[PDB]
């Protein structure tokens, strides 16, 4: 949550800059040092996060989430037991 | 006219104890003769007049539990028909010209609009006498229609509403907005709009299931 | 003697309580802050209550099935004990809803089923577990009643599978709890049987081994029976009207009978007509989009010799069933397929595991706090 919050802070100053460095080409002339550099590193984001885009790949992202949602829910179910071993063996 | 007078002491009658009072009954059989002159309807009082003549056999109406079951049948697919079925033993149910309206009754539950048709006593001044019966029928069978078909034929439209030439058949056509369709149909809804799944297009759990799993 | 003098005795008692209940409870608040103050108990008056209410359907069952016409129960129940109870405030704490339970019990079994819009609009209070219990128990009755299966089956599902989130204790259930629970599980055999294909849903409230007897009884009467049907019937009617207790049988009374046949005949004939359309629904929609060939073998399948096949069709099409387009030029018939979806259940037993650890990780820090 913390890493969340520090992702989510640096992400809003992207926003910020973003913001700041197109309007400077807009204002009078700017954005020279920022062209195809700046261009660059947002295609590095974009590639690696979402990665791609068709329906195939979130279809199976989907599926993955259920995966990971049914071992989180099995490890709920083993803890549980594990309680449940413990709740008779503590009486 | 009648019915509003009625009315505004009859829904306080209905919510004291004189409802399970006889006495009241020569006002409520007056409202329901009322609901089928002036084509108006009260569920409380007709279930209660029908619940006071299930305690009270001596006090059995044939033409005022007529008259309810004839509301009752321009009232389907809701549940007066069931409600009439309960308070009314076989021996009360089976009279003239109760036993006659309960098949009519079961023909249009079980959709056998046809047989309704063919099964009803023409010169029946009962039945002549229901404020709007003709037109709340043919609005049932409609109504089945415009649920659960996208396109019908024009004779068998028709067939269903009880032999409607085709000056009739567009005032009750037009009556819904159903327009003409090709060789040589009436379209009634279309095939996108008459499915819409509510069913696997869902999985927006997660924002649920995280928040009460986030602890 | 005996069993209709303590009949008496109870109605005595219930008519004397009922006098000091509708004299006092408007101005007693002298009476009322002793009563708060003094105690460190509280549940005697939610179990003297619900006690009341089970006592008298008793009671009335008895006299009404002995004297079978004109008499005074109903009348005497409906208009001086149920309205003035019903009428008059709520007592602070849920003795509002315990009063209209009573009341909605005995709407339940007179059949005059309307005015639930009115009694859930005065509702309005917190239903700590017990109150949702009893509330779902008639709205799932009443939702049955209604011919509202999806619904019915809902909330019928909550109250069979029990995890409802009670913590009674203090014998509060009481001398029924089987019988109870029984009563929901036979309403949601026949709410499964007129839904299903579709759930998918059933696993949650019945255990397997039931699922399999029911399943057996639900793929027969589709098939060809009779029995099954006459079986249902006979265990579901018993518990359909809730009549709590039977008198005695005897070759010389009727009485009880008259009672019987009534009760008989009026489940019978609501039945018998959504069995068949049970029946109607049973058939496998194979595929979405017939021609002329499908639709013959489809004919076939629905009836033969010969005359009238296609009329009685269009009735069992249009009973419910078959949603659909006609195309008379190209001779194809177009439907869809109803569906319907899995992994739903999960998502609740996830919630209720981490409740059910908890509330044995309290049970176990209460025993510990007597050993410190």
């Amino acid at each position: 949550s913390d890493l969340q919050q520090v992702g989510g802070a640096s992400a809003r100053i992207q926003d910020a800059l973003s913001t700041v460095l197109q309007y400077a080409e807009d204002v009078l002339s700017g954005k020279v040092s920022a062209d195809n550099t700046v261009g660059r590193f947002l295609m590095s984001l974009v590639n690696q996060v979402p990665k791609i885009v068709p329906d195939d790949f979130e279809t199976m992202l989907n599926s993955n989430i259920n995966d990971l949602l049914m071992v989180t829910y099995l490890a709920n179910l083993t803890q549980s037991q594990i309680a449940l071993n413990e709740k008779l063996v503590n009486l | 006219a009648m019915f509003e007078q009625m009315r505004a002491n009859v829904g306080k009658l209905l919510k004291g104890i004189d409802r399970y009072n006889p006495e009241n009954l020569a006002t409520l059989e007056r409202y329901v003769e009322t609901q089928a002159k002036e084509n108006a309807y009260d569920l409380e009082a007709n279930l209660a007049v029908l619940k006071l003549y299930q305690f009270n056999p001596a006090f059995f109406q044939t033409t005022v539990t007529a008259q309810i079951l004839l509301k009752a049948l321009t009232n389907l697919p809701h549940t007066d028909f069931t409600l009439c079925k309960c308070m009314i033993d076989q021996a009360h149910q089976e009279e003239r010209p109760i036993r006659q309206i309960l098949y009519l009754g079961d023909l249009l539950e079980t959709c056998h609009f046809q047989a309704f048709w063919q099964a009803l006593d023409e010169n029946m001044d009962l039945l002549e006498g229901i404020t709007g019966f003709e037109d709340s029928v043919r609005k049932f069978i409609c109504h089945v229609v415009g649920i659960t078909y996208q396109h019908i034929d024009r004779w068998l439209l028709a067939e269903m509403l009880g032999d409607l030439t085709d000056s009739q058949l567009k005032m009750w056509m037009s009556k819904y907005g159903w327009s003409a369709d090709e060789s040589g149909q009436i379209f009634i809804c279309s095939q996108e709009e008459s499915i819409k799944p509510k069913n696997i297009v869902e999985k927006i759990d997660f924002d649920s299931v995280s928040s009460i799993m986030a602890s | 003697q005996w069993l209709w003098d303590i009949i008496d005795e109870f109605i005595y008692q219930f008519q004397s309580f009922s006098q000091y209940r509708c004299k006092t409870a408007k101005k007693s608040e002298e009476e009322i802050d002793f009563l708060r103050s003094n105690p460190k108990i509280w549940n005697v008056h939610s179990v003297l209550n619900v006690l009341h209410s089970l006592v008298d359907k008793s009671n009335i069952n008895r006299q009404l099935e002995v004297y079978t016409s004109g008499g005074d129960p109903e009348s005497v129940a409906g208009e001086y004990g149920r309205h003035s109870l019903y009428k008059m405030l709520g007592y602070f704490s849920l003795v509002g809803l315990l009063r209209l339970h009573s009341l909605l019990g005995d709407y339940y079994q007179a059949i005059k089923v309307l005015e639930n819009i009115e009694l859930n609009k005065k509702s309005m209070y917190s239903r700590v577990p017990e109150c949702q219990v009893t509330t779902y128990y008639y709205v799932g009755f009443a939702y049955l009643m209604m011919r509202r299966y999806q619904d019915a089956i809902r909330v019928f599902a909550n109250i069979l599978l029990y995890i409802q989130r009670t913590k009674s204790m203090f014998q509060r259930t009481t001398y029924k709890y089987e019988m109870i629970n029984k009563q929901n599980e036979q309403m949601h055999a026949l709410l499964a049987i007129a839904l299903t294909m579709y759930p998918m849903r059933i696993d949650e409230s019945i255990h397997l081994q039931l699922r399999e007897k029911y399943g057996d009884k639900m793929l027969r009467m589709q098939k060809g029976d009779p029995q099954v049907y006459e079986e249902l019937f006979s265990y579901s009617c018993p518990k359909f009207l809730s009549p709590v207790v039977p008198n005695y049988d005897s070759v010389h009374p009727n009485y009880h009978k008259e009672p019987f046949l009534q009760q008989l005949k009026v489940f019978s004939d609501e039945v018998q007509q959504q069995a068949q359309l049970s029946t109607i629904r049973s058939f496998l929609k194979l595929y979405t989009t017939m021609p002329v060939a499908k639709l013959a073998g489809f004919l076939d399948l629905t009836e033969q010799e010969f005359r009238i096949q296609l009329l009685v069709f269009k009735h069992k099409m249009k009973n419910l069933v078959w949603t659909s387009g006609i195309s008379a030029l190209d001779g194809e018939f177009q439907s869809a397929s109803e569906v319907d979806f899995y992994i739903d259940k999960d998502m609740i037993h996830i919630a209720d595991t981490k409740v059910a650890r908890r509330y044995g990780d309290f049970f176990i820090r209460q025993i510990h706090k007597f050993e410190e």
